[PDB]
């Protein structure tokens, strides 16, 4: 964990860099964005489990399931947006300028 | 909307600032977080306009990012202390993550890009609670994490809020965006007095919110979105052209109304605490929201602009009235100066 | 007041509608002896009438229901219309933009009366029959390009939120002949129509508002024999099966959100008085101000219905 | 009524105005050192309760 | 062109009420108008005004001043003590700094 | 010295002064590429101005 | 002094409540008395500054203003009811209640003992004054004077919160009564010298100094005369009232620090003087006159002498009564011509008799005949410029010659020579327009007779 | 009077009970706090 | 800041500590500016409905005046007493802590020599 | 002689998405008012 | 917290497990519960800026 752990983390930010830098579809930052949630669900977990802490294993599972219903309203948007734009593609996003 | 999901809704919506005020347990603040963000994303598109389905895209990535780095301030903590909440030993870089996180759940400084943009593609009255009811839930995180939090940065997102809100202001014709760029400048005066005197910060937002939430029903009385909208105010209801008056002067910090005190108050709190650099400089550029506050001032009520014939038409029929609310929090906004020292 | 309460407790339009719960609504030319149909139509179905929209729909929908005066109501004239075409003050647009706000107000307080009674209700021209008398318009020297713009934005922004006209029987007396009708009949300015202007409305009609409201909505068009022969019509209507319509998808809880519309007559309209500052339109500060402080102090103006003693409002003191 | 009452009333003002004076200076004195003293009644932040601590006999014999 | 009214004029409002003394156009209430400002504004606030000024009692002290020199010269004098004597506070009060 | 040179320094100038600087702060192309990537900005020199100042 | 406060206030309720027909008289009866409760500030028996309560008093330097205060609200309110005739009853009622907030909130900054208090009253002060100068304003250009009025005290006016909040905090109360027996003596730092800056520029902007002066040009130009009469025989006093209490604190910087303002001032006085001589907009001479007799008031309260002090309390009292005098007759012209222009309407003494007298006169108080207050009030702030150094008397030399010819060339070029031939006809003058320049110099010839009360602290 | 009767042509006569009544209650459980608080206040302190 | 003093009732308006305070006078200018407050509520609403301004609701003006001063006094009762808790609070510590507030002694103007500026 | 109340040109700036009109700025046109687009 | 509804109403959804020395399932006790024990019963009546 002491170097498993900074792996994980910059697992975190590497997918970070992902969802920050747009191209093209949408989609792939949604799934960049669940990258992270796995890298948190794998770092909480590594934690709690050699911290022998199981009064906090609830949590990994928590996180997953928010973030799990979190991605169904992403991906809700995502198809709104190739229903009225025939694309994910964010540059369609630029109405609100 | 079938009334039973808007009653979920709703109550996520609401059940989701409350959970996190409530909660010690830092993950509960987060799903707190997490709820609101689910929750204000239906209501958003409820026109389904094209616009819309932009606006919660935008809205929804940038709440998502900032969602998962609190959850990692928050997994990093967990293993730096075993207890899931921060305490005096934090990892600064810790709290910083969590700051700049819910600083752009908040909108302030360099990550206030989003908000003017759902802010002008929302209706007026969603506006309002993703202005001001999504605003209450990540700030209660932060004031509660006040003493560990960094001066410097907190002063310099303040800083810059205050100065992106009036410039971005200046050039707005739209109002929805004149309010949203307004917001992410009362937002930085109380982020900026955070890490010396909490309370004030949960001042200079209810007197934001007391001032806000007449100003949107004022634009939705008559539903105009555009300043031109509003400067025929005259012609569609003449006596809210009064009070609209007071209460956008008020917005901004002029002396004799209500508006002054969260500023006065901040500026003698940084005063007390030596920031007279920095409050100086805010104060200064606080004087530019007023500019474009007097802007709009002019075109709706201290100059009548030309109306349509077919206004004639909307005059004859009884105009649906505006809530109480309106009134309430107009003169508790307007003028509550006089009882400013049981307020702080 | 209606309103999700109200919904919530019953009061739901689906539970409310029956065989004879539509919107009839008759289109023809300058004079095609629609009212008469109209007015036949509506009766034997059951169905309330609603009479064309004039410059003064509004005055006798609100208030004394007593014809305001000309510059209260718009400063619109048919008669001046007619007489002085293509004017230096537009009178011509001014009338034409009063005559859509009127029927928009006829159409949302038609379909409040749908919503709210059950009953049908048949409202002659409509909102979507009124862009014949523009196109015809601007055909001819009456309105310059711009004009029609102005008006197409506000037709775009509030027309679509309005339900489309079940059905539109529709009669097709020829400009000819509806030359002659006029003349015979003695109004003056009616008398002075140009025969093209009346051309240009009728194609309009059968080039535009015919196809593309078929597709949409029920299409009955008689002749002149037909229409003088509601009965005849009223078969046809009653055999309508109101197959195709966006009408088929408004269920109880979405007619709710369309009921409160109507039933706010100050947005019905809210975007007839969007600022577009084109010059007829403006009614201009200084005049305006005025016409507004005399508007608002003529007797049960000057407060809200139920609010001004001058018309003999009491109980003001506990309201 | 005379030079004995504006007299009288102006160091009655004074008196109030010179008493609220010296308690505000205080009052900045007196928070600055519970700020970094941390040892009156202002200023007590929170650590965990100690009420959730758990002396129960665990299984372990180290707990 | 856009639709406004004309310049008004400005009416002569001496051609009616050929006594307008400029407060109103009806003439009552013009004449009611003058008669309780010149009378509010003249006959009470110039006259009693200026008889309640005139009659406030050696003002800020001068008239107290002028004799209390006049005792204190005719005290100073007589005694042979230094009419202003060069020093007020005296300096048997004044603890210098000894530096 | 009035009109142009007291007017063209204080009041005219603190007008373009602020008129200038909104228009490039607020001439933005409201792609969410561009903006985020403002956020990838801010993220990293955050992280320095706590590294530095440790 | 509630009783020149509360009744003020209950002329809000009397301006709604009343009827639309008597809604002036009852107003300005009413306020004409409120003055006659004014006066009884004026009896002080002894030099004792009379503290009527915490946060309510009145010394020798802020009661002749809030008898002056008091004073033109019953004026103000008689010279606008021509203009303002013409509105709809509900616009009156609103400008005969902005008028009445004026002279509370003034009559309250100019009797208010915590420095504070004055700011925010002294902020405030500006919303009254920008809705009567930009809502009935006559010209295109009133929204833009508005900004000016608004921008230039305000940005002065955020400094100026910094640095009292900072004297709290240094001191420990802004009660003048004690700051003034307190020690308070700077220490002539780099930021000392700063403070100085930050508490007089605020009221060194409304109190016109040559340098910030262009927002009062702009703002009496389109302001109606309501509020003209206000902005200068009220409003630019302000900032004097101002100067005159801070600076009892930041006494040591002063000695050092004023050099800048003073001879910005001096010779803004002759240049400001100067443009008067040919300036084509009566209004517009009349307010560089106001920015010139203004200019050698920051130089008395700067000098710091006692006989400055007075010069200048006696100076703003008097050019407040004059200014507005002149400001008065210019609207009588301006509302007849319907033109601003100096040169159209020439020859009027032939045609108004008696409103040449009243020109004649307010002119004389203009320039500095000497049985005026307003002569013994220059005199004497020449005396004290002169003992700052002899040399001050050149500039204050070419203003004397300077303000003669302007003051003159109002009265030769719009009350004499050739009548105009045929403008519009002048209707004759209204006992009200002749009242309202009578109600402002019988108080002059009446306060000439006995000076001491208008003196200052110092004397 | 009106083509389409005013909503407002006869009070609400429940908004006004409630409202006149609510008032009323407002009242007398205030100026009953005060009196109650005054005692409480004196005896608590010696008097 | 007064939040985390012992014995801070968590979720209390006002402890009845608060009763030794004195109860704020019904006539207390705060509460009657509430009042006053209140009243011009009323007044407001009324106009933006387009009512009689002064002559309507009645009832409801009322409501108003009534509902505002009724929140003063209970409102007026608790901030009484943060701002009395504030003292307990200062002075106390003034004292456990005497050192660090020490009672300086101030001299006579006599001794004192403050330097002369002077004017001319 | 009225007080000038504005004209149509006075109103007519404040039109448009952005009140100071940049270089590339002010090619952009108003928002709908509908709040939807053509598109 | 910020709104405290939990200890008025003296419920505890959310304060029995936010240290590892909080009640483990079976009373399995996690590691470092020697300690931290020893650091929260030691940082109690004592505020932070002096459990620092
Ligand atoms: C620093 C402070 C500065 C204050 C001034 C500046 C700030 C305020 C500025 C306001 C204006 C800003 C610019 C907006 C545009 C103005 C021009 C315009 O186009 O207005 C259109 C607008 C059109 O309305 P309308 O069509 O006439 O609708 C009304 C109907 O006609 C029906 O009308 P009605 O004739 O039936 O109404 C009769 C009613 C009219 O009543 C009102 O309008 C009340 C308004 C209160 C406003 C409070 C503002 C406070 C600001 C701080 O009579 C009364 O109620 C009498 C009592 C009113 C008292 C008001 C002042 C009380 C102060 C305290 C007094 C002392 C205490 C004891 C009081 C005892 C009372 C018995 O004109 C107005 O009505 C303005 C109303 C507000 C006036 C506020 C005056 C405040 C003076 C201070
Ligand atoms: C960054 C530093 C701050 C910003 C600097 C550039 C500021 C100007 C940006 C202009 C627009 C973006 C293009 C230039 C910057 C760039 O490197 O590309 C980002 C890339 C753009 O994607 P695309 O749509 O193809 O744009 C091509 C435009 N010619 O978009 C992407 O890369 C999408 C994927 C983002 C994450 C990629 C993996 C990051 C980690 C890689 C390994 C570690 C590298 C460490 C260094
Ligand atoms: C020492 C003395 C310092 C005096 C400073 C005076 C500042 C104000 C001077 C006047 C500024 C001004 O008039 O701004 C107007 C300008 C153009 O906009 P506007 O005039 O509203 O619209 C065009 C006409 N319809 O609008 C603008 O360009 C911006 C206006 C800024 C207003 C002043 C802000 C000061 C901020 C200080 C920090
Ligand atoms: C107060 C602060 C400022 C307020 C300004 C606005 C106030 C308006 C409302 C109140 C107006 C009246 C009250 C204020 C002025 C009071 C003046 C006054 O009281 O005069 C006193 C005078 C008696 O003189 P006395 O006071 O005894 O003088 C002291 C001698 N040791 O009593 C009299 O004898 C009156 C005599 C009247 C006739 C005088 C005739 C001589 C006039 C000489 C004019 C010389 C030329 C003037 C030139 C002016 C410019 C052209
Ligand atoms: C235009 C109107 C006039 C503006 C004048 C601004 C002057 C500076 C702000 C006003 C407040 C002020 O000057 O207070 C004194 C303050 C230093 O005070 P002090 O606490 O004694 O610090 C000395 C070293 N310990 O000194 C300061 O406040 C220095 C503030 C520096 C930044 C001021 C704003 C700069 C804007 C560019
Ligand atoms: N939008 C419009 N523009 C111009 N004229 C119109 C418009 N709508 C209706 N009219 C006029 O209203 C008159 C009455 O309409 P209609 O009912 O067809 O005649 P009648 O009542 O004689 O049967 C017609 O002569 C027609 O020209």
């Amino acid at each position: 964990m002491p170097s498993t752990f900074f792996n994980l983390t910059m697992a975190f930010s590497l997918s970070l860099l992902g969802t920050l830098m747009f191209r093209s579809h949408l989609m792939s930052t949604l799934l960049c964005l669940e990258g992270m949630v796995l890298s948190l669900f794998i770092m909480t977990s590594v934690t709690s489990l050699n911290s022998n802490s199981m009064s906090s294993m609830p949590i990994p599972i928590t996180i997953l399931v928010f973030a799990a219903c979190e991605a169904a309203v992403g991906l809700a948007l995502l198809v709104k947006v190739s229903n009225t734009y025939g694309t994910d593609y964010v540059q369609n996003l630029n109405l609100l300028q | 909307m079938n009334p039973i999901t808007l009653a979920i809704i709703y109550f996520t919506i609401f059940l989701g600032p409350v959970i996190t005020m409530s909660s010690t347990n830092l993950m509960l603040m987060w799903v707190g977080l997490e709820f609101s963000l689910l929750a204000i994303i239906p209501m958003l598109i409820n026109k389904k306009n094209p616009r819309s389905t932009e606006a919660a895209t935008k809205y929804f990535v940038t709440q998502a990012t900032a969602s998962m780095i609190i959850l990692l301030a928050i997994v990093l903590n967990y293993k730096q202390l075993g207890t899931w909440m921060f305490q005096q030993q934090t990892n600064g870089l810790i709290l910083n993550m969590t700051l700049m996180a819910l600083s752009m759940k908040l909108g302030l400084a360099p990550f206030h890009f989003w908000l003017p943009e759902v802010t002008q593609g929302i209706p007026l009255h969603m506006g309002l609670i993703l202005l001001t009811w999504q605003k209450i839930a990540p700030l209660s995180i932060l004031i509660q994490i006040y003493p560990l939090l960094n001066s410097t940065i907190i002063l310099m997102l303040a800083i810059t809020s205050i100065f992106m809100g009036a410039w971005g202001g200046l050039n707005q014709t739209q109002m929805r965006k004149i309010m949203a760029y307004s917001s992410i400048a009362h937002m930085g005066w109380m982020l900026a007095i955070l890490p010396y005197n909490p309370s004030l910060t949960l001042l200079n937002l209810m007197i934001y919110i007391i001032l806000t939430a007449p100003m949107f029903m004022a634009l939705m009385l008559n539903n105009s979105m555009t300043i031109n909208s509003i400067s025929l105010l005259w012609n569609k209801t003449p006596a809210m052209l009064t009070m609209i008056s007071l209460m956008l002067l008020s917005l901004g910090g002029l002396p004799p109304l209500t508006g002054f005190l969260p500023k006065w108050i901040i500026i003698t709190e940084l005063m007390k605490n030596n920031c007279l650099i920095m409050a100086t400089l805010m104060a200064m550029m606080a004087l530019l929201n007023l500019f474009f506050y007097t802007r709009l001032i002019y075109s709706t009520s201290l100059t009548m602009f030309p109306t349509n014939n077919n206004s004639k038409m909307m005059t004859h029929q009884t105009k649906t009235k505006p809530n109480l609310m309106f009134s309430t929090l107009a003169i508790m906004s307007t003028m509550t100066l006089p009882l400013a020292p049981q307020l702080i | 007041r209606y309103g999700l309460l109200a919904a919530i407790l019953g009061d739901k339009t689906t539970k409310k509608l029956h065989e004879y719960s539509r919107v009839i609504t008759v289109d023809g030319n300058i004079c095609s002896g629609k009212n008469k149909l109209a007015k036949e139509i509506a009766q034997q179905l059951g169905m309330k009438h609603y009479p064309e929209a004039g410059i003064q729909y509004s005055s006798t929908t609100t208030g004394d229901g007593r014809p305001l005066d000309i510059e209260f109501s718009g400063s619109c004239s048919l008669e001046k219309f007619y007489d002085d075409p293509k004017s230096n003050d537009g009178n011509s647009y001014r009338l034409q933009s009063w005559l859509y706000a009127s029927r928009l107000l006829q159409y949302a307080d038609a379909l409040e009366h749908l919503l709210s009674t059950g009953q049908g209700v048949v409202l002659e021209r409509s909102i979507y029959s009124d862009f014949v008398f523009l196109e015809a318009m601007y055909n001819q020297g009456y309105i310059r390009k711009q004009c029609v713009d102005h008006y197409n934005e506000i037709k775009r922004l509030t027309l679509p939120e309005y339900l489309p006209p079940h059905a539109v029987i529709y009669i097709d007396v020829p400009v000819p002949e509806v030359q002659s009708r006029i003349q015979k009949k003695g109004d003056p300015h009616e008398m002075k129509v140009t025969s093209a202007y009346l051309q240009d409305i009728e194609n309009a009609y059968k080039k535009t508002f015919l196809p593309k409201m078929s597709e949409m909505c029920e299409v009955l068009v008689y002749d002149s024999w037909e229409a003088e022969d509601p009965t005849k019509v009223v078969e046809d209507i009653e055999y309508l099966k109101y197959n195709k319509g966006p009408w088929l998808k408004q269920d109880d809880w979405t007619f709710h959100y369309l009921r409160m519309l109507v039933q706010d007559k100050t947005e019905v309209l809210n975007y007839t008085t969007i600022p577009v500052y084109l010059p007829e339109i403006t009614i201009g500060a200084h005049q305006g101000s005025r016409i507004y402080n005399s508007f608002r102090e003529l007797p049960g103006r000057k407060y809200a219905p139920g609010y001004n003693a001058e018309v003999g409002d009491k109980w003001i003191w506990l309201k | 009524d005379g030079p004995e009452k504006n007299y009288e009333k102006t160091l009655a003002i004074l008196q109030i105005e010179s008493e609220k004076a010296e308690l505000r200076l205080k009052e900045q004195e007196v928070r600055r050192l519970m700020r970094a003293r941390g040892d009156g009644p202002w200023y007590q932040f929170p650590t965990p309760e100690k009420e959730f601590i758990d002396h129960s006999p665990k299984a372990t014999p180290d707990n | 062109q856009w639709q406004e009214d004309p310049e008004p004029e400005d009416e002569n409002v001496y051609a009616k009420n050929p006594d307008f003394h400029g407060y109103d156009s009806d003439p009552v209430v013009d004449v009611w108008n003058m008669r309780a400002v010149f009378f509010f504004g003249f006959s009470i606030v110039l006259v009693f005004g200026t008889t309640f000024v005139a009659y406030v009692p050696d003002y800020r002290m001068q008239e107290w001043a002028r004799r209390e020199a006049e005792r204190l010269v005719k005290y100073r004098e007589v005694n042979g003590l230094p009419i202003m004597e060069s020093n007020y506070f005296d300096p048997s009060k004044i603890q210098l700094p000894e530096d | 010295l009035d009109l142009i040179w007291l007017e063209k320094t204080i009041p005219k100038s603190t007008s373009t002064l602020h008129t200038n600087m909104t228009t490039l702060t607020t001439n933005q192309k409201g792609l969410i590429k561009l903006y985020f990537m403002s956020f990838l900005i801010n993220i990293i020199l955050i992280i320095i101005l706590y590294s530095i100042n440790l | 002094m509630l009783k020149i406060i509360l009744p003020s206030l209950m002329l809000l309720p009397l301006t709604w409540l009343s009827s639309p027909k008597k809604t002036w008289t009852n107003v300005t009866s009413y306020s004409f008395l409120i003055s006659l409760t004014s006066l009884t500030l004026l009896w002080q028996t002894d030099e004792n500054y009379k503290n009527f309560s915490n946060m309510f008093s009145s010394d020798p330097l802020s009661t002749p203003l809030i008898i002056l205060t008091a004073w033109l609200l019953p004026l103000m309110l008689m010279a606008s009811q021509n203009h303002l005739k013409k509105d709809n009853n509900v616009l009156q009622k609103l400008y005969i209640s902005m008028l009445i907030s004026l002279q509370i909130l003034l009559i309250m900054t100019f009797s208010a003992t915590e420095l504070i208090m004055f700011y925010i009253l002294f902020e405030a002060t500006l919303i009254p004054t920008l809705i009567i100068i930009t809502r009935w304003g006559n010209q295109t250009e009133r929204l833009n004077a508005g900004i000016y009025f608004l921008f230039y005290t305000l940005i002065g006016s955020i400094p100026l919160l910094i640095a009292l909040i900072l004297i709290q905090n240094h001191v420990g109360t802004l009660n003048l009564m004690i700051l003034s027996f307190t020690t308070h003596t700077l220490d002539a730092s780099w930021s000392n010298n700063l403070l100085w800056l930050a508490c007089m520029m605020a009221f060194l902007i409304k109190m016109p100094l040559y340098g910030v002066h262009l927002w009062l040009p702009k703002a009496h130009v389109e302001a109606p005369i309501a509020g003209s009469m206000i902005l200068a025989a009220i409003l630019l006093k302000l900032g004097s009232y101002g100067m005159i209490r801070i600076s009892i604190i930041l006494d040591p910087l002063t000695k050092y620090m004023a050099y800048p303002f003073i001879l910005l001032s001096l010779w803004g006085m002759i240049m400001t003087s100067s443009i008067c001589l040919r300036q084509t907009d009566l209004k517009s001479l009349i307010a560089y006159s106001s920015v010139s007799h203004m200019a050698l008031v920051i130089a008395s309260i700067m000098i710091q002498t006692p006989w400055s002090f007075m010069g200048a309390t006696m100076l703003m009292i008097a050019h407040g009564l004059t200014s507005s005098l002149l400001f008065c007759l210019a609207n009588s012209n301006y509302e007849r011509i319907h033109s601003r222009t100096m040169i159209m309407a020439r020859g009027l003494q032939m045609v108004f008799p008696l409103m040449a007298t009243w020109w004649l006169m307010a002119s004389l108080a203009n320039l500095a005949l000497p049985p005026s207050i307003n002569l013994m009030g220059e005199l004497f702030i020449t005396m004290s410029l002169f003992s700052w150094s002899n040399f001050t008397i050149i500039l204050m030399g070419i203003n004397i010659i300077i303000t003669g010819m302007y003051s003159m060339y109002m009265i030769i070029t719009t009350q004499r020579g050739k009548l105009t031939n045929h403008m519009i006809n002048l209707q004759p003058s209204h006992t009200r327009e002749l009242t309202l320049m009578a109600l402002h110099m019988i108080p002059l010839i009446l306060l000439t007779t006995s000076p001491k009360l208008i003196t200052g602290l110092t004397m | 009077f009106y083509v389409r009767e005013p909503v407002n042509a006869k009070p609400n006569w429940l908004a006004v009970g409630l409202s006149v009544g609510a008032s009323v209650f407002m009242w007398i459980y205030l100026i009953q706090t005060h009196n109650e608080d005054v005692l409480e206040y004196k005896r608590r302190n010696g008097l | 800041m007064m939040n985390g003093r012992p014995g801070h009732e968590p979720l209390k308006f006002l402890p009845d500590e608060a009763r030794s305070l004195p109860p704020p006078k019904l006539n207390d200018p705060r509460l009657v500016y509430m009042g006053l407050l209140g009243y011009c509520t009323g007044l407001m609403d009324n106009m933006l409905r387009m009512r009689p301004v002064m002559r309507a609701g009645l009832h409801r003006q009322l409501l108003f005046v009534t509902s505002f001063v009724f929140a003063g006094y209970f409102y007026l009762k608790r901030q009484n007493y943060l701002y009395a808790v504030k003292d307990h609070d200062m002075f106390g510590y003034i004292k456990l802590h005497p050192e660090d507030f020490p009672e300086k002694e101030k001299k006579t103007y006599a001794e004192i020599l403050e330097p002369f500026h002077p004017v001319r | 002689a009225r007080q000038w109340q504005p004209d149509i040109e006075w109103a007519e700036q404040f039109s448009g998405a952005v009140m100071y009109p940049s270089k590339e700025t002010a090619h952009w046109k108003p928002p709908p008012w509908n709040d939807v687009d053509i598109l | 917290p910020f709104l405290d509804i939990q200890k008025k109403l003296g419920i505890s959804l959310d304060r029995h497990f936010m240290f590892l020395s909080a009640e483990q399932p079976y009373k399995n006790a996690a590691r470092c519960h020697a300690f931290e024990k020893e650091w929260i019963e030691c940082a109690h009546g004592i505020g932070g800026t002096r459990a620092k």
